RNA sequence: GUUUAUUAAAAACACAGCACUGUGCAAACACGAAAGUGGACGUAUACGGUGUGACGCCUGCCCGGUGCCGGAAGGUUAAU
RNA sequence: AAGCUUGAGUCUCGUAGAGGGGGGUAGAAUUCCAGGUGUAGCGGUGAAAUGCGUAGAGAUCUGGAGGAAUACCGGUGGCGAAGGCGGCCCCCUGGACGAAGACUGACGCUCAGGUGCGAAAGCGUGGGGAGCAAACAGGAUUAGAUACCCUGGUAGUCCACGCCGUAAACGAUGUCGACUUGGAGGUUGUGCCCUUGAGGCGUGGCUUCCGGAGCUAACGCGUUAAGUCGACCGCCUGGGGA
């Protein structure tokens, strides 16, 4: 989970369109706000052999939120996915 | 911040130069933004394992709010002098302010 | 509870050689004897108590 | 870093070096530059002294002061540098009055980082302070084997030598080689570490890669004839005797330490 | 409290009753839920006295 | 790659690699009536030496002889 | 195409333990370093050698240091996907679990291939050698003893690591979903109690051992099923030979 003083940040960046927030833009947004923290994290002590494992667990939440709006909104989705550090 | 109890268990013939060593390493945790919650020594206090060879020592206590990331980097203080060993930060477990 | 570093009460949990009394003579459930062996363990690396008698 | 080749065209295949990105390459600090002449292995006496010696390529000297003269002055570290002349590699030392000195290249290979000399000095790597003011637990090499000697003691590469223990006026490290040995603790050090450390895992591969290095090709005594070495060729397959060097030294087990002048600060060998 | 003597002893008082090997600690492992399930025929405590 | 200039052109020698070993620095070692040099403007991932021969499979036994490493009680024993 | 909120995922809040990662650190016994006190023993077997040993072995002690493994606790225990993981301190850090509400609005389940993970032994590049020890030697026991005993000892164990995918990786249970009968006991959430308790009772997660139905040839499984019944992916059809 993500802290309020944060999260809020995001919210009114990724959530100006329209006053309902609950689009997978803002769910994949504040993921990557956490996967941010758990990428590092490593530095200090780069070398890792388990808490990746959880690193991990948010790429399939992350290629979840992306498949799940491409097939929301192709114009919010290739948006999107110019707007973050998305697919190198 | 954490609240740390830092307490070491000094060389008991040094009971007269604790005053000067405990001034010297305060002198230096202020600045590292720790803030000082409780500061004690004893004298004629005793181990029943020897340490420095002794089963006595003086005991200081050093008990703070500090910042997380300066808690290893206190040994640069305790090697300022090099005459104590095992700072013992002690990560909240019990506290006391001055003496409530 | 209230400061576990108090070697009078750490004493009275011990055999006259230093030993950690069992949980069936002190009526001692598991939950608290495994946490009173850490407490007793611990208080070696205090220097409040020997690792054996012996030494 | 270390690297093998491809063994692409004949002779490539075995050749592997030692590389290293973040370590400096070209010409020297003009003003500690010298050619440094060769002796060719012979002497002022007109006779051979050393073997295994001739040619190579071109190749001068970058002067490290290991022989220091005054202490308290700051410094930066201004360049860190690849040195031919030794494995350990080099770092300019840039003094604020203006002034530069070459030193061993330390581990952690940072430039534009500040030092300090003297006894005022903080208890922080690299600092020019002297083993009296140092904790026993540190680390320090090219360790000043006796004061006011300088730079001499655990200064090649990989090298950072521990102090183990306190013998009043004086100080004990332990050596790599299975000795533990006393110092006077006025010695300096560097009160840090050396790079490199991978030096060893070189393969040369090629039977002329030594000859563009100074290095000359070296017969076996039981190959040449018997009037240059006490070996002497037979007769197929002959030796008949107890093996020895081209002087007659028996080569294993056979000591030659004969010093007996310090013996007091060595405090403990084949540890 | 089988030893408790310290400083000055004699004879053997190495063989005792109650405590290390029956009654109530070691031995008897093979007899397994006998420790647990019989309560009020094997187990005293309950509370009020000594846990 | 090296070679017996005019009977051998090589499987030898060299050589990448390897073991064992000496060397703590005023190093060991080398020159040699002995200084001063050479080892090295190097300092134990540095230097010396032997043999075997890169790379892959790997690589046993005998300490009686002789030498070396180490040991000092008992005995032989010179100068004095 | 479009709803719906129940599956699922997200969120509000936190705890114990050998879960993981990076550093800091200590002692018994032992050996080495440097030495003393003292004398024929040591150590061990049904009985005994070799060996260390009078050149001072063992015993005992002062100062210093190394390394493995971390005694007891330690097992009706924890944490974990399996292998496993323990020792003391600090920083970082993975996964689990619940109640009243909030949010998307079937976003989910499984999964050929695909991407990942060793208890050990081994090998590979480089170190390291106290403890223990294959191999081999010395001495015994004996028909012999290629074993046990016993004086030594390399590789390996340890480490920076790499490769492999090895096993009783066997607690023999592939992964998901759901219905049902009791008890003795412990732990962890979460919500309650006319709490005269030195505590009690609901309701989820974990979870030991008996036990009813039903299934299996039989052991037994037994609500954490081998009962009952849907979804997906592999495996089976004598042994010798393989």
């Amino acid at each position: 989970s993500l802290s309020t003083e944060a999260t809020a940040k995001i919210v009114s960046e990724f959530g100006r369109d329209a006053n309902d927030t609950g689009s997978t833009e803002v769910q994949v947004a504040l993921l990557t706000a956490q996967i941010n923290h758990l990428q590092g994290h490593f530095a200090e002590h780069k070398k890792d052999h388990h808490s990746r494992r959880g690193l991990l667990r948010m790429v399939s939440q992350r290629r979840k939120l992306l498949d799940y709006l491409k097939r929301k909104d192709v114009a919010r989705y290739t948006q999107l996915i110019e707007r973050l550090g998305l697919r190198r | 911040m954490r609240h740390y109890e830092i307490v070491f268990m000094v060389h008991p013939d040094q009971s007269e130069q604790v005053p000067g060593m405990i001034e010297r390493y305060t002198a230096a945790i202020t600045g590292a933004e720790g803030k000082i919650h409780r500061l004690e020594d004893w004298g004629r206090r005793q181990l029943a394992y020897p340490i420095n060879k002794l089963h006595k020592a003086h005991y200081v206590l050093m008990n703070v709010e500090a910042p997380q990331e300066v808690i290893d980097e206190l040994e640069t203080t305790f090697r300022f002098n090099d005459a104590v060993i095992r700072s013992m930060v002690m990560r909240t477990k019990h506290a006391v302010t001055e003496a409530s | 509870e209230i400061d576990y570093k108090d070697i009078a009460t750490l004493k009275n949990y011990i055999t006259e050689s230093g030993k950690i009394v069992p949980s069936r003579i002190t009526g001692t459930r598991a939950k608290y004897q495994r946490q009173l062996a850490r407490a007793i363990k611990r208080a070696r690396y205090l220097s409040l108590l020997p690792y054996t008698d012996r030494h | 870093a270390v690297v093998k080749c491809k063994p692409t065209s004949p002779g490539r295949r075995h050749v592997v070096k030692v590389v290293n990105p973040e370590l400096h390459k070209g010409k020297p600090f003009a003003p500690l530059l010298e050619k440094n002449s060769k002796s060719g292995g012979r002497n002022n006496n007109g006779r051979i002294t050393t073997r295994h010696i001739g040619g190579g390529h071109k190749q001068a000297y970058r002067i490290v002061d290991f022989k220091r003269n005054k202490d308290g002055i700051p410094a930066v570290v201004e360049r860190l540098e690849y040195d031919p002349n030794r494995s350990a590699n080099i770092a300019l030392v840039l003094y604020k009055d203006g002034e530069r000195r070459y030193i061993l290249a330390p581990k952690g290979l940072k430039a534009g980082d500040q030092i300090q000399s003297g006894v005022d000095a903080a208890i922080k790597p690299g600092n020019t302070l002297p083993m009296r003011n140092i904790p026993v637990g540190s680390t320090v090499h090219n360790v000043e084997m006796k004061p006011g000697k300088g730079g001499q003691l655990a200064r090649s590469a990989g090298t950072y030598v521990q102090i183990v223990a306190r013998d009043g006026a004086y100080v004990t490290l332990r050596l790599r080689s299975g000795e533990m040995r006393k110092v006077e603790a006025d010695c300096r050090a560097t009160l840090g570490e050396v790079g490199n450390a991978e030096h060893m895992l070189r393969v040369l591969g090629k039977a002329g890669a030594a000859r563009w290095r100074g290095v000359r090709p070296t017969v076996r005594g039981t190959a040449m004839n018997p009037v240059d070495h006490p070996h002497g060729g037979g007769e197929g397959r002959n030796f008949g005797k107890h093996p020895v060097t081209p002087w007659g030294v028996q080569t294993k087990g056979k000591k030659t330490r004969s010093n007996k002048r310090t013996d007091k600060f060595i405090v403990r060998r084949r540890s | 409290i089988k030893v408790r003597e310290n400083e000055p002893f004699d004879v053997a008082l190495r063989r005792f009753k109650r405590s290390c090997e029956k009654a109530g600690v070691l031995a008897e492992v093979r007899r397994r839920e006998f420790y647990e399930k019989p309560t009020t025929e094997r187990k005293r405590a309950k509370a009020s006295a000594v846990k």
